[PDB]
């Protein structure tokens, strides 16, 4: 449309040397040109100074200072982040991640790495403390490394045990802009794909993660600037006490990529274990089952909201299931299970990080058991089957799945309590005059092998119907 | 094509007429690469190729028929 | 296809000149993006042109075989 | 058909207590004051199976007391037949149900119902 009048004014131009002479006279006499350049870096052909130009464009894009010394060597330069492609330290590592991205045509991941390296050193201090602040992170990282190695000294456990029940976790050290990732949990479903063997080339995203970092806060805290574990209790870790240290206006963080919904009693348990307040302002509490459903539905997004009204449907092989997750059922205190989304847990010194993680592992395990109901499969109002189930919270870390007896007509309620990360105990609750359905250890076996409600309910139904 | 326009923009950020006339001469080279010898739509090229394939097939089949056929014994 | 090639040529020519000239008189992202589209489509048509050149060489060999079989028939 | 099946259908499709009352009327043409059919017994059995009572069937029983569907005598007998006593939550629920009708405890019927209220007390 506008191109038609553009071609008409172009026909008027046919009816430019004077324009070049005008540009020359102005030469004898900003943002737009560089913006067009940064759009057009996509269309540059592969060549050595052109790739230097596109890397300079990445530098201008993420706010960093480019400097070439040749067509080979180009430096990205800011107050501490200084590295080349061919402050206060060497250029440490020829890291294969950045080189592997740049040897291919993967410049956006290079941009993400420079974004992460900006967000590491964007701390508010006058730059001197910044160095010391980064040093504190280094000390923390070293301590964290030792603890995982201490666990590897303790038992020669596989990576799965290192994830599920060990100290720290599967620990990927930092490399470029990617900060240090602890994998504290991987579910029995998310372990499997479409039956994964878990050998030490395990994926970064294969589970639930938490990245450790430093961040400037509004308060002042005392953090170590030295590797705090010089002496190690041979099966534990043991920390020499503080001061060294200095009172940086910052704190360590465990940032989760996807915010975890946690209950109120979790908030008090973690503020007891840490000592530092978690929610600086008090947030707006919500029922946990809303947040669990928003978490599980916002895993795989679609533009249509499900409009569930807490009545989820499950299409299974030899069965069809319905679930009522039943928020606002009252606890013994008289209130529903109220929780909020946590994303950043602040700790001061690294000895807290196993205990903290055990708490989060507990919480994440509980969410997976309530995560298995939240599905998008709509087998709406099918007259065959639709075994109508209910989930209610009797307490923190306990819940109950209530459902019709497969033989008789009284209710049967299976109460599940999540003791630890991989241990969930189960009790069948039955009328005094009913049929034998299952033993509790069978329910514990199916739960710990699958970590999903509907699979265990089908196991209950099938082992009832064989008898 | 377009990286020369990029160099003209880079020269404008630096400051010229030379690369502009080189772009004009490049469009003259574009005329020389419009010379080749193809003018029909590619559908018409496909029609011509299929018709000529059928022609060579039927002519070879006729000549093979008269290779094999003797009117006399 | 020559008409579409040449229209893309002259359009690219004088509209890129317009973009250069408005840069020069300033010291227009939409017509920029359309120039990007015209450049890509022109390069695609040049690839189709080289393919049709291969097709025409095949056609020349094929019509030589046509004339040889015609001479055998006659 | 049975009272257990009607209460259990009332649990399956979520019925509010008044819709439960209407559909309970519709399932059974003879009311039989609902105490011949032992409404309080079936509601207490299928409410007190878990460690904690499901609030749906307790809401059904609290409506069936506050509205005068079920006499106090049948409720007090069905409360008396529970024991177990290892679960404090079910016992607290039974004491709230007793907190509803106690101090009121007024039969308005035949004298045999009043004798039944005496034995139930």
């Amino acid at each position: 449309l506008s191109k038609m009048s553009s071609l008409l004014e172009r026909l008027h131009a046919k009816f430019w040397s004077e324009t070049i002479k005008l540009v020359r006279q102005v030469m004898e006499k900003q943002h737009l040109v560089s913006c067009l350049e940064t759009l057009q870096k996509a269309l540059k052909v592969t060549s050595l100074p052109a790739m230097t130009d596109r890397l300079e464009s990445i530098a201008r894009q993420n706010g960093l200072g480019s400097h070439l010394s040749a067509s080979g060597t180009e430096c990205y330069i800011t107050s501490d982040m200084f590295y080349v492609e061919v402050h206060h330290g060497e250029n440490p590592v020829s890291c294969p991640e950045l080189v592997q991205q740049l040897r291919e045509k993967n410049f956006d991941e290079f941009s993400k790495h420079l974004k992460g390296l900006v967000n590491l050193y964007n701390l508010p201090g006058d730059n001197k403390l910044k160095t010391k602040m980064y040093l504190a992170l280094q000390s923390l990282e070293q301590d964290l490394s030792k603890m995982a190695i201490m666990y590897w000294k303790a038992t020669n456990a596989g990576p799965l045990d290192k994830i599920l029940h060990g100290s720290v976790g599967y620990l990927t050290p930092r490399s470029g802009g990617h900060l240090m990732n602890l994998k504290y949990y991987v579910s029995p479903s998310d372990l499997l794909d479409d039956i994964i063997l878990h050998e030490n080339n395990v994926s970064r995203s294969l589970g639930m993660n938490a990245s450790v970092t430093i961040e400037g806060t509004s308060a002042v805290y005392k953090l170590p600037i030295a590797p705090l574990i010089m002496g190690s209790h041979p099966v534990d870790n043991k920390w020499t006490p503080s001061f060294n240290s200095v009172d940086l206006p910052a704190c360590f963080f465990l940032k989760f990529p996807q915010p975890i919904p946690v209950s109120r009693a979790f908030v008090q348990k973690l503020q007891n274990c840490t000592g530092i307040p978690l929610f600086e302002t008090q947030p707006t509490y919500a029922p946990l089952y809303e947040l669990i459903t928003q978490f599980e539905l916002s895993k795989d997004p679609d533009p249509i909201p499900l409009n569930h009204n807490m009545r989820f449907y499950a299409a299974l092989p030899g069965q069809q299931h319905c679930y009522f997750l039943n928020k606002d059922a009252p606890l013994p205190d008289g209130r529903s299970l109220q929780g909020t989304l946590v994303s950043k847990i602040t700790f001061q010194h690294p000895g807290r990080v196993p205990l903290i993680l055990n708490l989060i592992r507990h919480q994440v395990a509980y969410n997976t058991l309530i995560g298995s109901c939240v599905k998008r499969t709509i087998l709406k109002e099918d007259s065959p089957g639709l075994l109508q189930f209910e989930v209610c919270p009797l307490s923190e870390s306990r819940f109950s799945v209530s459902f019709q007896h497969p033989v008789n007509d009284s209710l049967v309620c299976v109460v599940m309590d999540v003791q630890d990360s991989t241990h969930v105990s189960c009790k069948l609750y039955k009328g005094l005059s009913d049929a034998l359905i299952c033993t509790d250890d069978f329910i514990a076996k199916v739960v710990q092998r699958c970590m999903s409600i509907p699979v265990t309910m089908r196991a209950i139904r099938r082992k009832a119907e064989t008898i | 094509f377009l990286p020369l326009v990029h160099n003209i923009i880079k020269c404008m950020d630096k400051d010229q007429d030379l690369n502009a006339l080189k772009s004009k001469f490049q469009e003259m080279r574009k005329l020389i690469s419009t010379m080749p010898g193809i003018h029909l739509s590619p559908e018409q090229q496909q029609q011509q190729l299929q018709s000529l394939r059928e022609q060579v097939r039927t002519k070879n089949e006729l000549l093979q028929k008269y290779k094999s056929l003797c009117m006399f014994e | 296809t020559r008409e579409r090639l040449l229209s893309a040529l002259e359009d690219l020519e004088v509209l890129s000149r317009e973009l250069i000239e408005m840069l020069a008189i300033s010291r227009e992202n939409q017509v920029l993006e359309l120039l990007i589209h015209r450049d890509g489509e022109f390069q695609e048509l040049m690839k189709l042109a080289l393919n049709q050149g291969k097709i025409h060489h095949e056609m020349q060999v094929l019509e030589k075989e046509v004339e040889k079989r015609d001479s055998d028939i006659q | 058909v049975n009272l257990k099946q009607a209460i259990l259908q009332a649990w399956k499709e979520r019925w509010s207590d008044y819709q439960w009352a209407i559909n309970m009327k519709k399932f059974f043409p003879k009311g039989a004051t609902w105490d011949i059919l032992n409404l309080a017994d079936a509601l207490l059995e299928q409410a007190m199976i878990g460690p904690s009572p499901n609030p749906l069937i307790l809401s059904y029983l609290k409506y069936a007391i506050s509205s005068q569907m079920v006499s106090y005598s049948s409720v007090l007998t069905a409360i008396s037949k529970f024991d177990d006593f290892s679960r404090d939550l079910c016992v607290q629920a039974l004491l709230d149900i007793m907190d509803m009708f106690c101090d009121r405890l007024s039969c308005h019927g035949k004298a045999e119902e009043c004798i039944g209220l005496c034995r139930a007390l």
